[PDB]
C-alpha cells in the first residue's frame, strides 16, 4: 500500500497510519502504528499493523487504544488496539452506507460518531451499542467532509459537492442549517474546528482557497488564495494561538497565521499531501504524509 | 428469467468479486476501471510524473469476461462541467484515458452519470469520444428518477423543501438527459441507465420515460422495504414500475450493501425474479410479435407487387379475422336470399384477391352454415398464388368456384355480383389502394349489391420515441434523398412508445361509394390535445372496418379484434422532433394524393409549431396502381 491517506499522532507521541493501494492487482488497505515517529513509513520498524478487508478513505483515533475508519466498501470499521498494543484486532465492521464512506469524526464525548459517504447521506453512530442511531439526507450530492464540534457533541459540520457547508445540531427538530460566504463560492473540500473559539472554524474549497468562518456573525470574514489546486486537509496546531496546516493536490504543504498568511511552504511532497498530524510532544514538529509514501518531518518557526 | 448486473465501487481482487457476483446470481458486474479515489493529474507538476501502473492489468480476466461480464464505470472524481478551468482540463483527460482505456478491454457498455443541469461539455467529451473511431462500445448515462436535491431531508433549518406543485420542477431529472442526448445528436451509442430512488415521483414524470431507450434500471437495496420473514420486497407502486420495465426488457442493475443481513444477495435478485414469472403470462398478439417489437419494415404493396407463399401464409395463420368474414357473409346471405327462395336462388359472389384462398373457403363454410347457394368467383391478380387457387379449385371446391386470374379493375366479368369480398386492407386501411380497386371493380356490382367489407377508416396518435426515431434515422441510404426516409412510413409493431392523444379518425371510405363525383383524394386536419411535455418523432396509424353490420375489424388498440396478428400499426415519422408543452394542441394535416399512376400520402404539423411538409408529390413514397 503505497498511498499513505491518513496521519493522525496519539496523546503520547505515537502516530497513526491509514494507508491504501489505488492501483495494482490488489484495491486494499492498511493500518500502521510507530511508536517511534521518526522510523516511518518503513514496515520493518513498526510497533502494530493490520490488513483491512480494502481501501481506507479517511481515518480517526477514538481514544487511546480504538481506531475508527472509513471503508470504500461503505462499511464503518472499529479496530481496538491490543492489550500489549502489538495485534490490531476488528471491534466491528457494519455495512449500513451504500457507497464509498469518504469521512468520519468522533463527537466531542467519544462513545459517539458521525460518518459521512458517497451516497450523500451523513450518519450518527453509537460506538459502545454498534448501530446507527440517526441517518440523515441532507445534501443533494456525495459528502466530501465531516467534523465534530470539538466541544459540543450534538454539534458538527458537513460540507459536500452540492455547495452546501451544514452547521448540525442534534437537539433541533431541523437539524442541519445552510451556512457560508454571499454568494454560492467553489465546492468546500475540508473543514477545520478552532481548537480554542467554538464559535468560528475554516473550509478549504476545490480552487485552493481557505476561509475563515464566524457562525454568531454567519458571515466570511476573512480569506486567503492559498494554493494552486484543491484543499484536501485543515488542521490546527496544538499551540496556545494556533498555526493552520493546509493540504492541497497541488503536492504542497502551507503552514499560517490567526490571518491566513503564509508563514512556512515545503515541496517535500512529489505527490499528493493526503492528512498531517502535529507532534505533542514538540508543538513546532509536524508530521505531513503523501501517495508518494514520504512520512516528512517538518520543523515549523 | 431476469438479466441482473450488481452495481460495485469497491473492488479488492477483482477475480474473487466477480467470482462472488457469479454465484450469487448476477449476469454481469458494473465496477470502476481505474480506482475511484485515485484521482489524478494531466497539467501540474509534479502530480502529472506519478509513476504507474495507473490501474490493474488487462491480463487479469479474459478477452471474453471483458466483452461479457463487466460494465465500466466513469470514476466519480471527474467533473468535466466544473466551474473551474483547471477541474476542467483535467476531467477532460482524465474522462477520455477512462472511456479509452474502456474501449481497450473491449467493454459491453460504460457507465456516465447525470446528476445537474448543465452537462454540456460531458456530452462534448463523450461525443469526440464516439465520433473518433467507430467501435462496438455502448453507453449508459446514469439518471436518477428524481433529483437528489428533490429528494433530500426537509432538515435544512434556512433552505426547507418547498411543498408546492411543481409540474415541470418534477421532470428536471428527465431534460438533463434530453438536453445531453440531443447535444450527442442522438447517438445510437447512448441509452439510459434510469436509477429508481426509494419515493417516487408522479405518474407523469415516470411517464415521460415511456419511448426513451433504457437499456437499464438501477434499484438501491435501499428501496427495498422488509417484510414478515426478514426478505427485501418493493410497495405496490415500486413493482408496477418493474412490470413496465420488465416490457422493455431493461437489465436490472443492483448498487448499494446488503441492508437484509439475515440473508444473501441471492435475495434482491430472487425478488426481481419471483415478480418477473408472475406477471400477466404472454396473449396470443403479445406471444406472436415478440421478435417484431420497434422493427421497422416497408409496408406491402400487394397490388404493383405479387406477394410470397410465407407473406400469404401469415394472413392465413390468422383464425380470428376469417371467423369475422364466416360470419359477416354468414349474416349477408339471411339478409339477401329470403327463407322460401333458399333452394329456387343462388348468390353470384366475387372475392376480389382471393390470395391462396382463405376468404374462398370461409365463403364455402358461410353459405353450408347459412342453408343457401353460392357460385363464387376466386378473381386474383398474383398468378404465383393463382397457381394455388386453381390446385384447389381442381382437388377440392370443383367447378362451384371460378377461379379468375386478372386485375378486378380489368376484369370483364360474365354476370354481375350480389356480394364482393376484399382483405385488400393495410394497416392505414386505404395505403394498399383498396378505394381505387373496389371503384375498379364496381362496374360489375349488381345495382342492389353488397361489398363486404361497405366501411374502412384510418386513425391517427401523436406519439414521442426517441428510440423508433433513431430506428428512422438510421435507414438512411446512399443514392436517394438523405432526409427521404422521414418522408415515408413502415409497418411496425410499436413498443417502446408514448401516445400522446387518444387516436381520432382520419379518412373513410364506403362501398359501394354510389356518389357521381367519386374522388379518392382527402385533406382532413386533425387536432391532438397533449397533457403533457414530451417530444413529437411521429404519428401511429390504426385502422377500423365494417366488414358488413355488426361484424367489425380494428387493430386501432381501443377497439382491437382480440386475438387478431394480421396487421401490425403503420407509423408516420417527421423529420426534425417536436417538443409540445402540456394543455397545448398538436395540429397535425394529411392529404392522400393521386394521380393516373401513384397513390402517396404528403402530411404536415401546423401547431405547436409547424414542421416541413414530408412526401410533397410522392417524391419519397409512392404506392404503384
Ligand atoms: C391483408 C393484409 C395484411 C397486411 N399486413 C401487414 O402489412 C402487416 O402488418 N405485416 C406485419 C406482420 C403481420 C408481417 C406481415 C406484414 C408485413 C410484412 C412485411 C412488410 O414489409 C410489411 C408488412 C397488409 N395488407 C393486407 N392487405
Ligand atoms: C390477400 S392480400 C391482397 C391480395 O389481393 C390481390 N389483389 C390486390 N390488388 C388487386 C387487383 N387490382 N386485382 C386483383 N387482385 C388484387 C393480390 O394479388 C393479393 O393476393
Ligand atoms: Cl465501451
Ligand atoms: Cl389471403
Amino acid at each position: 500500500e503505497r498511498q499513505l491517506e491518513a496521519a493522525r499522532y496519539r496523546s503520547d507521541g505515537a502516530l497513526l497510519l491509514g494507508a491504501s493501494s489505488l492501483s495494482g492487482r490488489c484495491w486494499a488497505g492498511s493500518l500502521w502504528l510507530f511508536k517511534d515517529p521518526c522510523a516511518a513509513p518503513n514496515e520493518g520498524f513498526c510497533s502494530a499493523g493490520v490488513q483491512t478487508e480494502a481501501g481506507v478513505a479517511d481515518l480517526t483515533w477514538v481514544g487511546e487504544r480504538g481506531i475508527l475508519v472509513a471503508s470504500d466498501s461503505g462499511a464503518v470499521e472499529l479496530w481496538e488496539l491490543d492489550e500489549n498494543e502489538t495485534l490490531i484486532v476488528s471491534k466491528f465492521c457494519k455495512y449500513e452506507h451504500d457507497d464509498i464512506v469518504s469521512t468520519v469524526s468522533v463527537l466531542s464525548s467519544g462513545t459517539q460518531a458521525v460518518s459521512g459517504s458517497k451516497d450523500i447521506c451523513i450518519k450518527v453512530w453509537d460506538l459502545a451499542q454498534q448501530v446507527v442511531l440517526s441517518s440523515y439526507r441532507a445534501h443533494a450530492a456525495q459528502v466530501t467532509c465531516v467534523a465534530a464540534s470539538p466541544h459540543k457533541d450534538s454539534v458538527f459540520l458537513s460540507c459536500s459537492e452540492d455547495n452546501r457547508i451544514l452547521l448540525w445540531d442534534t437537539r433541533c427538530p431541523k437539524p442541519a442549517s445552510q451556512i457560508g460566504c454571499s454568494a454560492p463560492g467553489y465546492l468546500p473540500t475540508s473543514l477545520a474546528w478552532h481548537p480554542q473559539q467554538s464559535e468560528v472554524f475554516v473550509f478549504g474549497d476545490e480552487n485552493g482557497t481557505v476561509s475563515l468562518v464566524d457562525t454568531k456573525s454567519t458571515s466570511c470574514v476573512l480569506s486567503s488564495a492559498v494554493h494552486s489546486q484543491c484543499v484536501t486537509g485543515l488542521v490546527f496546531s496544538p499551540h496556545s494561538v494556533p498555526f493552520l496546516a493546509s493540504l492541497s493536490e497541488d503536492c504542497s504543504l502551507a503552514v499560517l497565521d490567526s490571518s491566513l498568511s503564509e508563514l512556512f511552504r515545503s515541496q517535500a511532497h512529489r505527490d499528493f499531501v493526503r492528512d498531517a498530524t502535529w507532534s505533542p510532544l514538540n508543538h513546532s514538529l509536524l508530521t505531513t504524509v503523501g501517495w508518494d509514501h514520504q512520512v516528512v518531518h517538518h520543523v515549523v518557526p | 428469467r431476469v438479466s441482473s448486473g450488481r452495481d460495485l465501487n469497491c473492488v479488492p481482487e477483482i477475480a474473487d468479486t466477480l467470482g462472488a457476483v457469479a454465484k450469487q446470481g448476477f449476469d454481469f458486474l458494473c465496477m470502476p476501471v481505474f480506482h475511484p479515489r485515485f484521482k489524478r493529474e494531466f497539467i501540474q507538476e509534479p502530480a502529472k510524473n506519478r509513476p504507474g501502473p495507473q490501474t490493474r492489468s488487462d491480463l487479469l480476466l479474459s478477452g471474453r469476461d471483458w466483452n461479457t461480464l463487466i460494465v465500466g464505470k466513469l470514476s466519480p472524481w471527474i467533473r468535466p462541467d466544473s466551474k473551474v478551468e483547471k477541474i476542467r482540463r483535467n476531467s477532460e483527460a482524465a474522462m477520455l484515458q477512462e472511456l479509452n482505456f474502456g474501449a481497450y478491454l473491449g467493454l459491453p457498455a460504460f457507465l456516465l452519470p447525470l446528476n445537474q443541469e448543465d452537462n454540456t461539455n460531458l456530452a462534448r467529451v463523450l461525443t469526440n469520444h464516439i465520433h473518433t473511431g467507430h467501435h462496438s462500445s455502448m453507453f449508459w448515462m446514469r439518471v436518477p428518477l428524481v433529483a437528489p436535491e428533490d429528494l433530500r431531508d426537509d432538515i435544512i433549518e434556512n433552505a426547507p423543501t418547498t411543498h408546492t406543485e411543481e409540474y415541470s420542477g418534477e421532470e428536471k431529472t428527465w431534460m438533463w438527459w434530453h438536453n445531453f442526448r440531443t447535444l450527442c445528436d442522438y447517438s445510437k451509442r447512448i441509452a439510459v441507465a434510469l436509477e429508481i430512488g426509494a419515493d417516487l415521483p408522479s405518474n407523469h414524470v415516470i411517464d415521460r420515460w415511456l419511448g426513451e431507450p433504457i437499456k437499464a434500471a438501477i434499484l438501491p437495496t435501499s428501496i427495498f422495504l422488509t417484510n414478515k420473514k426478514g426478505f427485501p420486497v418493493l410497495s405496490k407502486m415500486h413493482q408496477r414500475l418493474i412490470f413496465r420495465l420488465l416490457k422493455l426488457e431493461v437489465q436490472f442493475i443492483i448498487t448499494g450493501t446488503n441492508h437484509h443481513s439475515e440473508k444473501e444477495f441471492c435475495s434482491y435478485l430472487q425478488y426481481l425474479e419471483y415478480l418477473s414469472q408472475n406477471r400477466p403470462p404472454p396473449n396470443a398478439y403479445e406471444l406472436f410479435a415478440k421478435g417484431y417489437e420497434d422493427y421497422l419494415q416497408s409496408p406491402l404493396q400487394p397490388l404493383m407487387d405479387n406477394l410470397e407463399s410465407q407473406t400469404y401464409e401469415v394472413f392465413e395463420k390468422d383464425p380470428i379475422k376469417y371467423s369475422q368474414y364466416q360470419q359477416a357473409i354468414y349474416k349477408c346471405l339471411l339478409d339477401r336470399v329470403p327463407e322460401e327462395e333458399k333452394d329456387t336462388n343462388v348468390q353470384v359472389l366475387m372475392v376480389l384477391g382471393a390470395g391462396r384462398g382463405p376468404l374462398v373457403n370461409a365463403s364455402l363454410r358461410a353459405a353450408k352454415q347459412a342453408d343457401r347457394r353460392i357460385k363464387l368467383y376466386a378473381v386474383e391478380k398474383n398468378p404465383n398464388a393463382v397457381v394455388t387457387l386453381e390446385n384447389w379449385q381442381f382437388e377440392e371446391w370443383g367447378s362451384q368456384v371460378t377461379v379468375v386470374s386478372s386485375d378486378m379493375r380489368e376484369w370483364v366479368a360474365p354476370e354481375k355480383a350480389d356480394i364482393i369480398v376484399s382483405e385488400l386492407l393495410g394497416s392505414f386501411a386505404d395505403n394498399e389502394l383498396s378505394p381505387e380497386c373496389l371503384d375498379g371493380a364496381q362496374h360489375f356490382l349488381k345495382d342492389d349489391g353488397v361489398s363486404i367489407p361497405g366501411e374502412y377508416t384510418s386513425f391517427l396518435a401523436p406519439i414521442s420515441s426517441s428510440k423508433l426515431y433513431n430506428e428512422v434515422r438510421a435507414c438512411r441510404e446512399k443514392d436517394r434523398d438523405p432526409e427521404a426516409q422521414f418522408e415515408m412510413p413502415y409497418v411496425v409493431r410499436l413498443h417502446n412508445f408514448h401516445q400522446l392523444s387518444a387516436p381520432q379518425p382520419c379518412f373513410t371510405f364506403s362501398h359501394p361509394n354510389r356518389d357521381p363525383m367519386i374522388d379518392n383524394n382527402r385533406y382532413c386536419t386533425l387536432e391532438f390535445p397533449v397533457e403533457v411535455n414530451t417530444v413529437l418523432h411521429g404519428f401511429a396509424g390504426y385502422f377500423e372496418t365494417v366488414l358488413y353490420q355488426d361484424i367489425t375489424l380494428s387493430i386501432r388498440p381501443e377497439t382491437h379484434s382480440p386475438g387478431m396478428f394480421s396487421w401490425f400499426p403503420i407509423l408516420f415519422p417527421i423529420k426534425q422532433p417536436i417538443t409540445v408543452r402540456e394543455g397545448q394542441t398538436i395540429c397535425v394535416r394529411f392529404w392522400r394524393c393521386s394521380n393516373s399512376k401513384k397513390v402517396w400520402y404528403e402530411w404536415a404539423v401546423t401547431a405547436p409549431v409547424c414542421s416541413a411538409i414530408h412526401n410533397p408529390t410522392g417524391r419519397s413514397y409512392t404506392i404503384g396502381l
